[PDB]
């Protein structure tokens, strides 16, 4: 049946608590069942969801939302539980504060009074700027104007939660194998969760917007990457509605000929994939190093910027991308900046344009840098060797003995993650020399890998020197969503990408990240002039690019060959947040036959023309909400 | 949002 959506998921969630988690694995299992104030339509506009109307004050500090009447919470079995009301959003944000949400960075400095409730300086949540004025009138008060505030409302920390239900479940609330431990107000009900097996939804047949829901069921099968041919195999059997293809699969020639008229390439996504550098490694349960001298050498090397730049310039991103995309389409996915270069624009200049204007202050090697997607602007063997020569002399003068050994962990179930890291290893070793740098690939189980990367509890658990196991996707429409998370104080995310969680660590001072904090904070204070705000965030990105503390490699999604039975451009389109069609399947339509590449390309050109129209119409309509 | 890169299914 076309109305039975089938695909895959890649990691069991640690929790169903969408208010507390910053991990996509929670979004994957909850977005289809939980709506907030807005969703995204198929052109990327904010669409009314639980908010039927909204207004903002002239000074931009007070947002008021009329809650749609008659929207119900339902159990996983379709039992009506309660009305959705403004109080559920008050409770949602209170729970996020009380239980110390991993995503608090995007609310703590925006909602008035929240930072003081978070720390305990204020004891009553009534002093926080979220108010149920009445059952269907929800009001937020902010510390400063935020043109991107409404875009935050498609992210999960701003979803509602019924307090009666939360309290009644107690310690059983939001348990990751128990769909009865949440309630659902969205287009689907979460019906099943089986570890390392399946995630299951059914259509919410009492949903207020069920007219825009065109799937009866959703089934996601667990996929750990050990059998990458299973995606196309299950598509062709009719089990899956979609299949991402891997041109390095041994049977790919047969698939390519079979589906010659159907394989098409998606646009690069907004999230960043690359390699984080652990600047403060604590644990060595996964290492090839055998002496303390080797461990000190690696620790000093990673604090040396020239050493990090040598790795950055040595990485052949086309070869890396080709381990999942094949040589022909590899360039499409390459990315040279943490922030997607066209994520925002200031007039005619992209964010990448602004970064490129400022980067050459750090060094002539950045002059003429091409930061655009779709080409490798950073790979340069000559510059990599030059930077390592500078690092070698500084490190030898400090008694460091070479080669520098770098532990990089891999999930031994994901064949093409191993292949990507093997390509990183060959890049660094061929350009800099194994006499100088050795990349020691640490193979481990899926669960062992999760517990030192994606689900690492703390910086001590980041048992690696360099890792590409975790990407970052933007949560709302402002460069802060990328750049704030690497500030010395954003300990939830600094452990994941940089290996530290102590904001005052000596390693953190040594690499100069307190300077990065000041650039980020100076950009954040610009609320008057968006062009100036973006120029200032580009100064922070410029510092980050030069620091090479994160090595960008490719877009974390998209830029891939795919097969589809989904009617092109019927799904939600979202650059940020938790309501895009990667996790949220309202609006999406399915069809009998496999989409042809010509059908997709024609729909895309027509969609691009309608999207520019619809987006401009939406922007012109914003003034009508200033009250 | 943090996402795992070991499998790139989209």
């Amino acid at each position: 049946a076309p109305k039975a959506y089938g695909y895959v998921y890649t990691a069991d969630p640690e929790t169903l608590d969408y208010l507390i988690s910053s991990k996509n694995s929670t979004t994957v299992v909850t977005s289809n069942g939980i709506d907030g104030l807005f969703t995204n339509d198929n052109y990327g506009n904010l669409a009314p969801a639980v908010a039927e109307d909204w207004e903002v004050s002239k000074d931009g500090l007070t947002y008021t939302y009329k809650i749609r009447k008659g929207v119900k919470w339902f159990t996983s079995d379709g039992e009506e539980y309660a009305e959705v009301t403004a109080k559920d959003f008050v409770n949602g944000l209170k729970h996020a504060a009380d239980k110390k949400s991993e995503a608090m960075y995007l609310a703590e400095n925006s909602v008035k009074g929240l930072a003081d409730y978070l720390s305990g300086t204020s004891t009553d949540f009534s002093t926080v700027g979220v108010k149920a004025v009445d059952d269907y009138t929800l009001q937020y008060t902010l510390n400063q104007p935020e043109p991107f505030w409404n875009s935050k409302l498609t992210y999960s920390i701003f979803w509602p939660l019924n307090e009666e239900f939360e309290t009644s479940k107690g310690s059983d609330f939001a348990k990751p194998t128990d769909p009865t431990s949440l309630l659902y107000n969205g287009p689907f009900l979460l019906k099943g969760l089986t570890a390392k097996s399946s995630v299951e939804f059914v259509k919410n047949e009492q949903y207020w917007d069920k007219e825009n829901v065109h799937l009866d069921t959703i089934n996601l099968a667990y996929y750990d990457g050990s059998d990458q041919e299973s995606l196309e195999r299950n598509f062709t059997s009719g089990a899956y509605s979609y299949a991402r293809l891997y041109p390095t699969s041994s049977n790919y020639s047969k698939v390519a000929e079979e589906y010659k008229d159907n394989i098409y390439y998606t646009q690069s996504g907004s999230g960043i994939a690359g390699l984080g550098v652990n600047i403060d490694r604590q644990s060595y349960n996964y290492t090839s190093k055998t002496t303390d001298s080797e461990k000190v050498a690696t620790k000093k090397a990673l604090l040396n910027k020239d050493f990090r730049q040598a790795l950055n310039f040595a990485l052949d991103r086309s070869a890396y991308s080709a381990q999942i995309n094949g040589k022909d389409g590899a360039a499409l996915a390459v990315r040279n900046l943490f922030v997607k270069p066209d994520f925002v624009s200031a007039g005619e200049k992209t964010f990448g344009d602004l970064v490129a204007a400022q980067l050459p202050a750090y060094g002539d090697e950045w002059k003429g840098v091409n930061l655009a997607d779709g080409q490798d602007g950073l790979f340069n063997a000559d510059k990599a060797k030059a930077e390592f020569a500078k690092a070698k002399k500084a490190l030898e003068a400090d008694g460091v003995q070479f080669p520098i050994h770098l532990d990089v962990p891999v999930d031994q179930a994901s064949k093409n993650y191993i292949s990507r890291i093997q390509s990183f290893k060959q890049s660094v070793e061929t350009v800099l020399g194994v006499e100088n740098v050795v990349v020691d690939i640490q193979q481990m189980t899926s669960d062992e890998f999760l517990n030192i990367t994606y689900y690492a509890a703390n910086a001590s658990s980041e048992d690696w020197d360099v890792s590409g196991g975790v990407s970052w996707g933007p949560d709302y429409q402002d460069p802060s969503t990328y750049l704030d998370i690497l500030k010395t104080t954003s300990s939830e995310t600094t452990k994941t990408y940089l290996g530290f969680d102590n904001p005052n660590s000596p390693s953190v001072v040594q690499v100069g990240l307190k300077e990065y904090d000041k650039l980020v904070d100076e950009a954040a204070r610009e609320t008057s002039d968006l062009n100036v705000r973006y120029e200032k965030y580009a100064a922070a990105q410029a510092w980050l690019t030069d620091s090479s503390l994160f090595i960008p490699a490719m877009a974390s999604s998209g830029a891939a060959p795919v097969l589809s039975r989904i009617v092109p451009f019927t799904g939600a389109s979202a650059q940020t947040g938790s309501k895009g069609s990667d996790v949220y399947f309202k609006y999406l339509k399915s069809q009998d036959k496999v989409v042809t590449k010509e059908e997709y390309e024609k729909a895309r050109e027509k969609w691009l023309k309608e999207k520019a129209e619809s987006n401009e119409k939406a922007q012109k309509e914003l003034a009508s909400h200033v009250k | 949002a943090k996402t795992i890169k070991i499998t790139q299914t989209r």
